[PDB]
């Protein structure tokens, strides 16, 4: 899932998942 | 940033995970 | 839909549409 | 953290925007 163009909730989505515990930060634009 | 690196371009998990704490 | 309980891909989800072109940082557990 | 005021309890916009950078 994670090789591929992720956009928005796309790319927030695939954080999640595999930050898991850790947690992440988004960052954009 | 992030999105250059996932959105206009092709996302990998070497990169996602720069952006775990 | 803020306001309940969100957990997982739902909390990420709220912060991704509240915070917008800022981004956020999720920290869990 | 954000798990114990939005997950475990009700979440609100004012607690959901602190965790915006
Ligand atoms: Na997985
Ligand atoms: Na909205």
């Amino acid at each position: 899932f994670v090789n591929q163009h992720l956009c928005g909730s796309h790319l927030v989505e695939a954080l999640y998942l595999v930050c898991g515990e850790r947690g992440f930060f988004y960052t954009x634009k | 940033g992030i999105v250059e690196q996932c959105c206009t371009s092709i996302c990998s998990l070497y990169q996602l995970e720069n952006y775990c704490n």
